[PDB]
């Protein structure tokens, strides 16, 4: 569902940049979180395929 | 919807990359969330696009 | 035996082996099934209990 | 006892995370005393 | 009485595979010298043929918490989950640690795992996290115990990665259940203890048991 | 400090109705012995806060004190020290570290000693009578010893 992904990711730019400078808790957060579930990379990124 | 959500992730990933001071501070932390976001994306990848 | 307190392998008598749960497959996590068959096997695994 | 053990192991490292510093400033101090009134609480209640 | 895993204590990383319906057991494994990468050697048949496991063994040589980690990089204990390990590989005396580089073609998120001659740096230390919920943080590491290990440098699992045809180790982002399985504590002061090299030497008459030197008509 | 006796209080109380050999002593033994060092820091850490009262109160100290205020100078309490030859040299430099020496080097030793007198001799008292009862309820353990 690449259009919902697209606000999901949307929302969490949004909560991890804010005024021109990145906000170091909340981005080693949501990477953290975006590591542990690769499938929210799509399946471009995926690890085999 | 694809090309938006992939533009989308990578904005999301660009943004949660570690700022200047912080990467020439050398601080841990920031080195290795700026090393994963390397791994995630290959740098031809992005030139290609 | 107690309620609650003891915990219990169970074994089938005749065959002697060990009630346990089969391995997840795949497209089952991604349906989200919360159930995981439960199989008899040789070793089983350490928290059969 | 399990939550005496979380306490315990918040109290750890939130001294580790002081170790280094040579003094603890303000805020690190009010949180110190409340975890230690907390953890002072649960001990006497285990005595109890 | 369970036994808990303390340093200076060699093990084996173990995993398990199923092939053809038939479950296999494997040893992490690396030669050091001449090629530091890391194998899997079986160990499911050592009935019909010994495995190679002098090049198997590992020595827990410390295990700090994560903060206590941070320090000493800014700058007999038993195991404890969530403290962050480092191993000896036993023969060459070298660490365990997540390789920067990446041999895998089918997988391109995922590093390789052997060994560096230097502790230094936080490649060579692996955080140790319960497999299952019974087990939880704080809690003492139980021989047998299934644990998952997860690099401190890249925060990427000790992943068993079967995608090609033969059976592969990688730090990916994919976790694998992993077993200690402990070789040895601590051997009393002048005891034999099995995985020794040794000479076999006849009575006290400065006689050993030996093989034909090198290049002999007998094929040694 | 206040907290540590609350801890021994607790351990103590876990001492209650012991027999010798007991299953709970015996794992109190083993809690130390694991935790052996620590406690190793903490009994220093005590006994030198309670022979820091003693020596103030020595008319050595007091004769080495030649400030008529009373507080003796950061070089002159390292002289006291080193006239009771009790305090080992680290020991005295941590002394000094906590003396809060003023901006002349002056300190009110009568209030350096008093500083931790009470907490210290309390939880003290405490900890000896925990020691004791593990050593009489556990007569047999080199650990211990």
């Amino acid at each position: 569902n690449p259009c919902g992904g697209e606000r999901y990711l949307d929302f969490l730019r949004f909560a991890v940049f804010v005024n021109g400078e990145s906000v170091e808790e909340n981005a080693n957060v949501v990477v953290r979180l975006l590591i542990r579930k690769p499938e929210c990379f799509g399946p471009a990124l995926r690890g085999e395929g | 919807a694809i090309m938006s959500f992939y533009a989308a992730l990578i904005d999301l990933l660009g943004r949660c990359a570690p700022e200047t001071h912080l990467i020439q501070a050398g601080k841990g932390e920031a080195l290795r969330i700026r090393a994963i976001l390397r791994s995630l994306v290959p740098l031809d990848d992005l030139v290609g696009i | 035996i107690k309620y609650g307190e003891s915990l219990c392998f169970v074994q089938h008598v005749a065959s002697g082996l060990w009630l346990t749960y089969a391995a997840p497959d795949p497209k089952a996590l991604r349906l989200g099934v919360l159930k995981k068959k439960a199989m008899l096997h040789q070793e089983g695994h350490m928290d059969d209990a | 006892v399990d939550y005496l053990l979380r306490l315990q192991e918040s109290i750890s490292d939130f001294y580790w995370y002081y170790s280094g510093k040579d003094v603890i400033e303000e805020q690190g101090k009010r949180n110190f005393s409340k975890a230690m009134s907390v953890a002072k609480q649960v001990f006497n209640s285990l005595t109890e | 009485e369970v036994q808990f895993l303390r340093t200076d204590d060699e093990v084996v990383l173990q995993c398990s595979a199923t092939v053809l319906k038939e479950q296999l057991k494997l040893c992490l494994a690396a030669e050091g010298f001449g090629n530091r990468l890391c194998f899997l050697e079986p160990t499911s048949n050592a009935q019909n043929v010994p495995p190679d496991l002098a090049i198997c063994c590992f020595i827990l040589e410390q295990s700090l918490s994560v903060r206590a980690l941070q320090e000493m990089l800014a700058n007999h204990r038993t195991l404890l989950y969530g403290h962050a390990i480092l191993l000896r590989h036993a023969h060459s005396r070298m660490y365990l640690s997540c390789l920067t580089t990446s041999r895998s073609m089918t997988d391109k998120l995922a590093f390789d795992v052997g060994l560096q001659e230097d502790a230094t740096g936080e490649a060579c230390w692996w955080t140790m996290h319960p497999a299952s919920k019974q087990r939880s943080e704080g809690e003492k590491v139980r021989v047998g115990d299934d644990l998952i290990l997860v690099s401190v440098s890249s925060e990427r699992y000790l992943h068993l990665s079967t995608a090609s045809g033969e059976l592969q180790v990688d730090a990916s982002f994919m976790q694998t259940l992993w077993n200690m399985n402990p070789i040895c504590s601590g051997c009393e002061e002048g005891f034999v203890t099995g995985g020794h090299v040794l000479r076999l030497f006849h009575g006290h008459m400065d006689e050993c048991l030996t093989i034909s030197p090198s290049d002999s008509d007998d094929q040694r | 400090l206040d907290l540590q006796k609350d801890m021994v209080v607790m351990l103590l109380s876990l001492l209650e109705g012991n027999v010798v050999n007991g299953m709970i002593a015996r794992q109190m033994v083993d809690m130390l012995v694991e935790s052996s060092s620590n406690v190793e820091m903490i009994l220093k850490f005590f006994d030198m806060f309670l022979k820091l009262k003693d020596i103030v109160g020595s008319e050595a100290f007091q004769d080495y004190v030649t400030d008529p205020r009373g507080l003796i100078s950061k070089k002159d309490f390292q002289k006291a020290m080193d006239s009771q030859k009790q305090f080992t040299g680290p020991e005295i430099q941590f002394l000094l570290s906590c003396s809060e020496a003023d901006e002349n080097e002056m300190i009110n030793c009568e209030e350096f000693a008093n500083r931790f007198q009470e907490p210290a001799r309390d939880i003290g008292f405490n900890v000896a009578v925990l020691l004791t009862n593990l050593s009489e309820h556990v007569p047999h353990d080199p650990r211990l010893r």
